[PDB]
């Protein structure tokens, strides 16, 4: 509503990761064949990232406007469009850290 | 203002045992000069079929 | 450009110039550490309430 | 008509085969005509040769010896027309014999493998890799050889260099830098250029004695004497130098490498390499390059005279060895044959390497067919060459003048090897020695410049592509008519004098006469002219050679008349030019545009179709001629007979005419005549004004042909079927969709007319809710299939003339994967010139035409016959080709004298000769005129004041007189036409050539409302039916910055391309004559910030006060 | 300062990275997944490896492995560089080659992006024109003022309704002379822009009047033909459409060619008499 | 080792099926149409089958790849979408919705929502449409007010130009 | 460094 008057490039704190996230993609599996659906939990499963159709859930109990902000009981799918299947965040749950190499490895090692 | 020949569907064909093509005649028969003599010929359709 | 036939108003050469001196360096600090380049009138701006505003020169 | 041809410097040989380069190339690399007895054994046979002889001898059991015994290939899998009808690639089958031999009894012969199918040649020129004729481009680079460059940095001493290629094999480099050092390096680093010669065996005192007594430097040879005091020793110590850490114990083997076969090139043993040698330094060749392997101890008659010549170099004059690289007998070119024989050795090493994998795999002898041989690598190596290579391009056959060019044009780029996109300059500049082997006007225009240019008139690639330019012989102030091919090289040892020198024939004729040493204008006399320049002709192209008085117009446009032809589209009328150079026969002739007599005879019949000549041997052959086939670019090419039934023909004479030939004549465009003057502004900056009357007569009008093609797809939802149905509207769109299916043959096609009806199903794998209940509430029973038919694309169509369907059960056809079945739909249309269009003539006016006046009223001469075109003369003094103004003045002559003249290149026609033919036409003109019954005008007489006033016509003399110079100056009087009045003084006209230029892709303008958008990326994207947007650039966004378009910008970045939700609502809105709402958030935007945050930052808009702020408006929030 | 740790690796939205089908049957992804597997795998295999029992050297071995991956998706070529399996030897693009790359996010966030109402075609000098005015094809007006004149179609009794408005141009023989009449209607007061292959200068970009002209070509006029460099050897120019009723006051207040006479570099005209007009007022 | 996961069957399967093109590669000098690898396979192959395989067989292609000439060419600005309206079908449901929301109200809503809900709102039952009223009363307003809607529709033609 | 090496390294 407000206009955007500042931009601002701030580190991630790994709470903020996980806020930003839906879900842990927690296996391998992008897409069977058989059914060009998303494999299991995976980088494409519908409740980490979002479903697939317009103001449709995935099975179909609720499928038109009235209810636009609810979600579905047995499965979760709060909707409008799939531009939300593009716009949302996932997370890897790591063993034991790593670390960045956006700041390990410029010349001045912001860690080192 | 127009022309048919008979086995010829499309301008751009090509009669067997006729050197010129379609083009070429149609282009020819812009050459042609005729003269009618009075108001009650508007369209006058000239016929000739040629063989050998 | 006067050379070769243009005739542009210094105007625009200035204004150019101008942002090649926006930044100066630093030997007297305050705010933050002396070797630091940095913005010009960002300093007067500094400097302005550091001697008006805020005592303490 | 008669013709009448003005210079004269007796051309002394005819112009060469001008596809020689492409066709003889291609005859050497593939030896294939003749038996392998035959002794040219380059390219393939060679190719063969080299990788043939596997040894293969121990690690477990070897021995191997496969020998090669005769390369034979005969009979093509199909015919050429076949291959373009059918998607084939003409390619001739080979099998060469093979034999196996063992280290047991026994050497099994399996005669024949076919592996790798070879594309042919075309008779012209050219190939037919897949459906569409391509070709080979020549190439130019540093030939395979040892120079001695400048020094980098430091201006003191330069360095020598030893260039080996194949790109595996050494690269040498010879350099001293005294405090401690000398520097000799293979891969890079550096060591004593001693230690080798002593390996070879030259020792520290018969070496620095014999070789440089004369040379100081040969200190710096004996010093590490410590070393040079062991021999062979010194063969492992360099083996040390090199660096893995590896046993000391090798007896010959990496000085083998260096030594004979690999790595040192295997190119002819006497010439290739050795030619680059006993001219340049040293004398001999001990074998291909430094090699030997039968004591054990090596021979290098190549290592000391590199370094003999640097001791030579740096002290004296032993002559000057000063190598300028861009000296074309140091720059060679590469003949198609070389371009396919490389590709096909590298496929006969792809071969010959799993091939060695199976001399182990093989359980006993029987294993020579299948066991050593898999045609999987030369096939794909060849194909890729012919139909991926940089090199193999689409035929240029906009009119066989272009298609010709593409197959003698030569680049730079390619093999990446050589030079590629960085270096610059000093290569595209045109070097002295690029003289009749190069044109200096011909190559492109762009950051890709002088890289690409087809070679000259008379340039000829003799044994090694180095084109030698010819030069006729003159012993003393005798000149000759023997010719001598001189390489880049040699020809600076001469001094050479130019043809226009006046000649009695074998005395030179003028005391001071000029020549060119080398590189260098220097006024020699007529005792020291030792050679001449050939032709006028050689210096340029062919291309270039067809321009009338190229003489007289500035190189820089005279470009753009050569590259001008080669866009030149043929015309339904073609026309030779009024003022023609002299090659337009010889162009058509040797471009395969014409059909010529092979022997005397008389003609049977005279078909539309077919000319069957009956030669006086007692035999008749019937002439078939490509009555209307499809160009690579879409231009008609037609063979229109000449010869009447009954006819006697001389050998050599045209039976039927080219696409674009009148009279055996090269014709392009038209002769018209026209007026040079201003008109409103009709004719600004570049623009031309035509008369209607053009158009009347079928004059420019050119046709075309696009190839649109639809595909029965197999989807996983239900094959695509190709049928009339058309499921959702109307029978009158169904009406020329008469063939079930398919459009009939000769229907007019306007854009949005169904070609072909195909149907798919509807969704990706589920029905429709929504359209579940308007099916069932008007006909639930409806054909679930979608509307995907092929439809005429903006722009435009013409009549159908042909199609193509291809269905389940082919005959020999290649149909790909999922492609249920094809069909193509061959259009075509009648271009008739319009206001979009753009014609130029030969020397470089281009321009567009602006405005077609009605006969009516555009500029009349006093005999009613007006001008086509008038041309704006401002055009003219800024680009200097004032032969285009002699060309009208010539055309004016020509058109009362009704006849058409060939001005050579620079001997053609002078100034007092055409002043001469126009006393002529002003009879033919002002003749009739006088005797017809009338003099002049009042309109005449007043512009004769005017004129006399200005300077044309000497005061005093009667009109008549006075219309006689004027006329003689090349400017006759003209009337307006819309007034009647006079143009206020003399305007020149005349017959002016004038072709019109093919159109582009581009030229249909491209207006796009909505349309696809890509998948990643959000912003617009056109294809097939839909045009795509345009692109608004950094410099287009400051010029809108610049100005307080502050919305305008903002809507170019978001309502117009990026705004998901914006453009959305923004169409809607327009919709309802809504003014269009206030933008949201672009995704450019929104896909950053989340590729900013896919890495750990964090970048989050704030407000006001700085706290959150939201850009995506409701996804982001979790749940 | 403890966040430059990574522990948690934030992963880029699914349709940013597709799986589409292609032709045959091929299916095409954005590179990042091959990487994010290549994470995923090893996360999870480092997960069981300490689980089943842990010999070091396997341990770190892994940890190395999978270190070296947080870095393959977050920057690529750093410190090595990923391949997909033997096909293509590319560095699949990495977060970063996604940002800054060849050909990456804010460097072609400044490249271009394609206008939705634009156009372009030949042109061709436009002697009675006046500056204020441009031909612009009748042809490509329609096209460009689609949505205009569909409504515009409605408030006549050419069409009853949009949808309508729009099948009944879709084919051009389908044209009723009544339609051009509506078009020519809705451009009256509207301008549109015209720019030029270098924009060099602010004056790279003119706004004019549009008189719709029959054909193909774009009807310019002489004296502009200096602030852009356009001669007519078929140079070709765009045109776009100002939509809001601000860019089309500012267009036409501030951005029309008319208006815009002396040159921003010197107070020197630019509408001087080219060529053609001089050569005539002298003699 | 695949983007797109394989069972361990169907990999064997495509081993078989390779090295299988291997042996007939061996003497025909033509890769084998789909023909001989179902032969050579064995008991149930076909070419459907085989064409399918080496479909599966093919991994994906990188959706960044250099195209064209290479210069500077990615593959995925030039897939279109399906998903997302394009202006077209925005202004479609605009007209749509309101127009059919128009017809609704001015109406029964006693089949006329059953049938409109029934379709339009959860999925595609004659008897199970109605609530308590039977078959009779559903066919008898569906198939009255669907033409009397249709009918007058056809005089003020407002739906008849099919907005599919 | 290159990180086949230094496992090969470390285990052997
Ligand atoms: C081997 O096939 C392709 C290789 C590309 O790769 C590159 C990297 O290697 C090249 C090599 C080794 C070349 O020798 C040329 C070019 C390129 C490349 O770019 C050219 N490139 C351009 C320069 C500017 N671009 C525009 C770009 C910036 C968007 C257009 C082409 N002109 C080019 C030429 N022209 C001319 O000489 C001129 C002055 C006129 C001839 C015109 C006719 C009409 C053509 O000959 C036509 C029949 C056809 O052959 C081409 C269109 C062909 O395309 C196909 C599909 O066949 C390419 C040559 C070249 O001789
Ligand atoms: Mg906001
Ligand atoms: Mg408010
Ligand atoms: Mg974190
Ligand atoms: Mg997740
Ligand atoms: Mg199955
Ligand atoms: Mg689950
Ligand atoms: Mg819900
Ligand atoms: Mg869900
Ligand atoms: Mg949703
Ligand atoms: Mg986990
Ligand atoms: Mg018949
Ligand atoms: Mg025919
Ligand atoms: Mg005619
Ligand atoms: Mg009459
Ligand atoms: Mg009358
Ligand atoms: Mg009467
Ligand atoms: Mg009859
Ligand atoms: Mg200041
Ligand atoms: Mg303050
Ligand atoms: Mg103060
Ligand atoms: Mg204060
Ligand atoms: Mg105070
Ligand atoms: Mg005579
Ligand atoms: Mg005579
Ligand atoms: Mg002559
Ligand atoms: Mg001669
Ligand atoms: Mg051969
Ligand atoms: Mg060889
Ligand atoms: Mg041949
Ligand atoms: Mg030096
Ligand atoms: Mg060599
Ligand atoms: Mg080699
Ligand atoms: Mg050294
Ligand atoms: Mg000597
Ligand atoms: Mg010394
Ligand atoms: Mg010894
Ligand atoms: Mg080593
Ligand atoms: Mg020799
Ligand atoms: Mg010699
Ligand atoms: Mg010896
Ligand atoms: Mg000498
Ligand atoms: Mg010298
Ligand atoms: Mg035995
Ligand atoms: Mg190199
Ligand atoms: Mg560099
Ligand atoms: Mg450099
Ligand atoms: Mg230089
Ligand atoms: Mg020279
Ligand atoms: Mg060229
Ligand atoms: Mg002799
Ligand atoms: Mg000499
Ligand atoms: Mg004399
Ligand atoms: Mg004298
Ligand atoms: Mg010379
Ligand atoms: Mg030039
Ligand atoms: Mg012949
Ligand atoms: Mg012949
Ligand atoms: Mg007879
Ligand atoms: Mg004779
Ligand atoms: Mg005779
Ligand atoms: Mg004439
Ligand atoms: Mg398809
Ligand atoms: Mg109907
Ligand atoms: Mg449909
Ligand atoms: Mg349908
Ligand atoms: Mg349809
Ligand atoms: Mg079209
Ligand atoms: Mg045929
Ligand atoms: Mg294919
Ligand atoms: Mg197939
Ligand atoms: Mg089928
Ligand atoms: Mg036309
Ligand atoms: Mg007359
Ligand atoms: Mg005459
Ligand atoms: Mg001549
Ligand atoms: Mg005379
Ligand atoms: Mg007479
Ligand atoms: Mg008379
Ligand atoms: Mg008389
Ligand atoms: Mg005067
Ligand atoms: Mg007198
Ligand atoms: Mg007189
Ligand atoms: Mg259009
Ligand atoms: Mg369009
Ligand atoms: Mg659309
Ligand atoms: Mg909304
Ligand atoms: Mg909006
Ligand atoms: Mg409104
Ligand atoms: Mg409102
Ligand atoms: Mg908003
Ligand atoms: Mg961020
Ligand atoms: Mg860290
Ligand atoms: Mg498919
Ligand atoms: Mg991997
Ligand atoms: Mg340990
Ligand atoms: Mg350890
Ligand atoms: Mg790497
Ligand atoms: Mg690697
Ligand atoms: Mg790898
Ligand atoms: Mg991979
Ligand atoms: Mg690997
Ligand atoms: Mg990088
Ligand atoms: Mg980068
Ligand atoms: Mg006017
Ligand atoms: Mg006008
Ligand atoms: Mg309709
Ligand atoms: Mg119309
Ligand atoms: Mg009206
Ligand atoms: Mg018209
Ligand atoms: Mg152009
Ligand atoms: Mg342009
Ligand atoms: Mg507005
Ligand atoms: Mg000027
Ligand atoms: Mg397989
Ligand atoms: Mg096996
Ligand atoms: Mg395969
Ligand atoms: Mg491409
Ligand atoms: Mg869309
Ligand atoms: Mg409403
Ligand atoms: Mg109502
Ligand atoms: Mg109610
Ligand atoms: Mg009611
Ligand atoms: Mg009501
Ligand atoms: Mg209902
Ligand atoms: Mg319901
Ligand atoms: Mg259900
Ligand atoms: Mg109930
Ligand atoms: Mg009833
Ligand atoms: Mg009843
Ligand atoms: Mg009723
Ligand atoms: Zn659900």
């Amino acid at each position: 509503k407000k206009e955007v008057r500042k931009v601002r490039i701030a580190l991630a704190s790994p709470e903020k990761i996980r806020s930003w996230s839906y879900g842990e993609v927690e296996k391998p599996e992008t897409i069977n064949y058989r059914t060009l659906k998303p494999e299991r939990d995976g980088l494409f499963d519908e409740r980490i990232f979002g479903p697939i159709k317009d103001y449709e859930c995935a099975c179909g109990k609720y499928k038109r406007q009235r209810f636009e902000g609810k979600v579905c009981e047995r499965c979760g799918v709060e909707v409008t469009k799939s531009i939300v299947r593009r716009y949302r965040m996932g997370h890897i749950e790591l063993a034991t850290p790593a670390a960045h190499i956006w700041f390990v490895k410029d010349v001045p090692s912001k860690i080192g | 203002t127009s022309v048919y020949i008979e086995d010829v569907l499309h301008e751009f064909s090509t009669i067997p045992g006729v050197k010129e093509d379609v083009v070429e005649i149609i282009l020819n028969l812009k050459e042609l000069v005729v003269r009618f003599l009075n108001p009650s010929l508007q369209t006058v359709t000239l016929l000739l079929k040629a063989e050998g | 450009y006067r050379a070769q036939g243009v005739k542009l108003h210094d105007k625009h050469i200035e204004i150019v110039v101008r942002q090649m001196m926006k930044y100066v360096e630093v030997t007297d600090p305050g705010d933050s550490r002396l070797l630091e380049g940095q913005v010009l009138e960002k300093w007067d701006v500094e400097a302005l309430n550091e001697r008006l505003i805020a005592e303490g020169k | 008509m008669e013709i009448k041809r003005f210079g004269r410097i007796r051309e002394v040989i005819p112009l060469p085969p001008l596809t020689e380069i492409q066709v003889e190339s291609y005859r050497r690399a593939l030896q294939a005509d003749v038996p392998p007895e035959k002794r040219e054994n380059v390219g393939i046979q060679a190719a063969f040769r080299e990788t043939f002889p596997i040894e293969e001898e121990d690690k477990g059991k070897g021995g191997l010896v496969l020998d090669f015994l005769e390369y034979r290939l005969g009979e093509p899998p199909f015919p050429q027309d076949e291959c373009r009808e059918k998607d084939l690639t003409y390619q001739a089958p080979l099998y060469a014999r093979l034999q196996l031999i063992h280290k047991d009894t026994g050497l099994i012969k399996e005669d024949e493998v076919f592996l790798g199918h070879i594309p042919l040649m075309t008779e012209d020129g050219s190939f037919i890799i897949n459906g569409a004729d391509r070709v080979i481009v020549s190439q130019i680079h540093r030939s395979p050889g040892v120079y001695f460059t400048p020094d980098p940095a430091r201006p003191g001493r330069y360095i020598a260099s030893i260039i080996p290629l194949p790109k595996r094999g050494p690269w040498i480099d010879l350099e001293v830098e005294p405090n401690g050092v000398v520097s000799m390096k293979v891969n890079k680093r550096k060591f004593p250029l001693v230690l080798l010669l002593r390996v070879l065996g030259y020792d520290q005192e018969t070496l620095a004695r014999e070789l440089g007594a004369y040379g100081e430097l040969v200190q710096g040879l004996m010093d590490e004497s410590v070393f040079a005091m062991r021999p062979e020793e010194a063969l492992i110590r360099l083996f040390t130098l090199l660096r893995p850490g590896d046993p000391p114990k090798r007896d010959k083997a990496v000085a083998y490498v260096y030594g004979l076969i690999a790595d040192p090139r295997r190119y002819d043993l006497g010439e290739a390499g050795r030619y680059k040698a006993e001219e340049k330094l040293g004398i001999r060749l001990s074998g291909r390059t430094l090699a030997r392997f039968e004591d054990g101890e090596f021979k290098d008659e190549v290592f000391l005279p590199t370094l003999r010549y640097l001791f030579a170099l740096t002290a004296g004059v032993p002559g000057h060895e000063v190598d300028d690289i861009d000296h074309l007998g140091n720059r060679r070119i590469r003949t198609v044959g070389e371009l396919m024989t490389d590709q096909f050795r590298v496929g006969l090493a792809r071969l010959a390497r799993g091939v060695r994998e199976r001399m182990l795999m093989g359980s006993e002898d029987s294993l020579t067919p299948a066991k050593l041989v898999n045609s999987r690598p030369l096939e794909a190596a060849i194909r890729e060459f012919f139909s991926r290579s940089q090199l193999s391009q689409f035929k240029d056959e906009t009119n066989p003048l272009s298609s010709l060019r593409h197959k003698r044009r030569i680049s730079a780029l390619g093999p990446g090897g050589l030079t590629r996109e960085r270096a610059g300059f000093d290569v595209r500049d045109v070097h002295r020695t690029h003289y009749g082997r190069i044109c200096p006007v011909e190559t492109p225009e762009g950051a890709n410049i002088g890289l690409i240019t087809s070679l000259a008139a008379y340039a000829r690639v003799d044994e090694l592509g180095f084109i030698r330019t010819p030069y006729r012989r003159v012993v003393g102030g005798v000149v000759t008519d023997e010719v001598v091919y001189m390489t880049a090289t040699e020809e600076d040892r001469y001094t050479i004098a130019q043809a226009n020198t006046p000649l009695e024939g074998n005395r030179i004729a003028a005391e001071r006469v000029v020549a060119r040493r080398k590189g260098e204008p220097v006024i020699v006399s007529p005792e020291e002219v030792e050679f001449m320049d050939v032709s006028p002709k050689q210096v340029f192209s062919v291309n270039t050679n067809l321009i009338p008085f190229l003489e007289h117009d500035d190189a820089n446009r005279a470009l753009m008349g050569s590259n001008m032809q080669t866009q030149a589209v043929p015309l339904i009328r073609a026309q030779a030019p009024v003022v023609m150079t002299g090659l337009e026969e010889r162009v058509v002739r040797d471009s395969l545009a014409a059909l010529y007599a092979e022997e005397d005879g008389e003609v049977a019949k005279v078909d539309g179709n077919r000319i069957v000549v009956r030669y006086e041997d007692g035999r008749l052959v019937e002439y078939p001629l490509r009555r209307f086939y499809r160009s690579n670019q879409g231009t008609a090419l037609d063979q229109r007979p000449r010869v009447v039934v009954g006819q006697r023909v001389r050998k050599g004479d045209l039976l039927a005419d080219g696409p674009a030939s009148e009279n055996g004549f090269l014709a392009l465009g038209q002769n018209v005549l026209v007026a040079i003057m201003p008109f409103d502004g009709y004719n600004f900056e570049d623009a031309i004004v035509i008369s209607e009357e053009l158009l009347k007569r079928d004059f420019y009008t050119s046709i075309h042909i696009e190839r649109y093609e639809i595909e029965a797809r197999d989807t996983k939802l239900g094959p695509e079927r190709i049928t009339r149905d058309i499921p959702h509207l109307s029978e009158a769109a169904l009406r020329d969709l008469d063939e079930e299916g398919v459009v009939r043959i000769g229907a007019e096609v306007k854009p949005g007319d169904i070609l072909v009806g195909r149907t798919s199903f509807k969704g990706e794998s589920e029905p429709t809710p929504e359209e579940r209940l308007l099916r069932s509430i008007f006909g639930e029973k409806a054909r679930d299939v979608k509307d995907t038919s092929l439809r005429v694309p903006p722009g435009e169509g013409g009549i159908v003339v042909r199609t193509v369907r291809l269905r389940r059960g082919d005959p020999g056809v290649e149909l790909k994967p999922g492609v249920r079945e094809v069909v193509r739909v061959y259009v075509a249309q009648k271009r008739k010139l319009q206001v979009g269009d753009k014609l130029a003539n030969r020397h470089g006016n281009k321009g567009v035409v602006a405005k077609i006046l009605p006969v009516e009223d555009m500029p009349h001469l006093p005999d009613g016959t007006p001008v086509d075109v008038i041309l704006n003369p401002l055009g003219v003094p800024s680009r200097m080709n004032l032969g285009q103004i002699l060309e009208t003045h010539l055309g004016l002559a020509g058109y009362f004298l009704g006849q058409r003249y060939i001005s050579p290149i620079f001997d053609g026609a002078k100034e007092p000769e055409i002043k001469e033919l126009l006393a002529q036409a002003f009879e033919v003109y002002f003749g009739k005129r006088k005797g017809e019954g009338f003099g002049v005008d009042k309109r005449e007489v007043e512009v004769l004041r005017r004129a006399e006033k200005l300077g044309l016509v000497t005061p005093g003399k009667t009109p008549e007189e006075q219309l006689k110079e004027l006329f003689l100056q090349g400017k006759v009087v003209l009337y307006d036409g819309r007034t009647g009045e006079p143009i206020e003084g003399p305007i020149v006209v005349g017959q002016m050539f004038i072709m019109k230029l093919y159109h582009m892709v581009e030229d249909k303008m491209h207006a796009r409302s909505t349309g696809p958008y890509s998948l990643i990326t959000q912003q617009p994207l056109g294809g097939k039916a839909q045009f795509g947007g345009q692109r608004f650039g950094e410099m287009e966004v400051w010029a809108l910055e610049a100005y307080g378009a502050a919305h305008t910008l903002q809507e170019m970045l978001t309502l117009k391309s990026d705004d998901i939700e914006g453009r959305n609502a923004a169409y809607e809105a327009i919709i309802k004559g809504e003014d269009v709402p206030e933008p949201s958030v672009p995704e450019s935007f929104r896909v950053l910030v989340k590729e900013l945050q896919a890495l750990a930052l964090d970048v989050q808009t704030l407000d006001e006060k700085d706290n959150p702020v939201d850009i995506f408006e409701g996804l982001a929030s979790k749940r | 300062p403890e966040w430059m740790i990574l522990e948690a690796v934030p992963v880029l939205p699914p349709d940013l990275r597709p799986m589409v089908q292609v032709d045959g049957g091929r299916f095409a992804t954005s590179d990042l997944n091959d990487l994010y597997r290549r994470l995923i795998n090893r996360n999870n295999r480092l997960k069981k490896l300490l689980a089943q029992g842990a010999p070091e050297i396997i341990i770190r071995n892994e940890k190395r492995m999978l270190q070296e991956a947080v870095d393959a998706l977050l920057d690529n070529g750093r410190r090595g560089a990923p391949v997909t399996n033997p096909g293509s030897d590319r560095p699949l693009r990495s977060l970063t080659d996604i940002l800054s790359g060849k050909q990456g996010r804010f460097r072609q966030n400044l490249l271009g992006k394609r206008v939705d109402y634009s156009g372009r075609s030949v042109i061709v000098v436009g002697p009675q024109l006046k500056l204020h005015q441009c031909g612009l094809p009748k042809r490509m007006a329609l096209e460009l003022f689609k949505p205009f004149l569909l409504k515009k179609m409605e408030e006549k009794g050419i069409a009853p309704n949009v949808k309508a408005a729009r099948r009944m141009l879709e084919r051009q023989r389908d044209i009723k002379d009544e339609v051009w009449d509506a078009l020519e209607e809705v451009i009256h007061g509207k301008v549109v822009l015209l720019n030029r292959a270098p924009t060099l200068h602010r004056l790279g970009i003119q706004a004019f009047q549009p008189v719709l002209v029959e054909g193909q070509s774009i009807q310019l006029h002489p004296l502009v033909c200096e602030a852009f460099n356009a001669d007519f050897d078929g140079d070709q120019m765009a045109v776009h459409v100002p939509l809001s009723s601000f860019a089309q006051a500012e267009a036409r207040i501030q951005m029309l060619s008319a208006h815009n006479l002396l040159s921003p570099a010197s107070g020197e005209p630019l509408a001087k008499p080219s060529r053609d007009i001089i050569l005539g007022l002298y003699y | 080792a695949r983007t797109i996961r394989i069972p361990v069957h169907m990999v064997e399967t495509i081993n078989k099926l390779s090295r299988t093109a291997r042996q007939l590669q061996q003497e025909l000098g033509r890769e084998p149409t789909y023909e001989e690898i179902a032969e050579a396979m064995g008991p149930g192959w076909d070419a459907k089958r085989v064409e399918e395989t080496l479909k599966i067989a093919q991994e994906p292609v990188s959706l960044e790849t250099p195209i064209g000439d290479e210069k500077d060419s990615f593959y995925g600005d030039f897939i279109p979408d399906e998903h997302l309206p394009s202006p077209v079908d925005a202004a479609t449901q605009s007209l749509l919705s309101e127009e059919l929301e128009k017809a609704l109200s001015k109406l029964s809503e006693r089949e006329a929502m059953v049938l409109k809900l029934r379709k339009g709102l959860i999925d595609g039952e004659e008897v199970g449409a109605f609530f308590g009223v039977t078959r009779e009363r559903i066919r008898q307003i569906e198939n009255k007010a669907l033409r009397k809607l249709k009918y007058h529709e056809s005089r003020t033609r407002k739906l008849r130009d099919f907005l599919d | 460094k290159i990180s086949t090496s230094d496992p090969v390294r470390q285990y052997l």
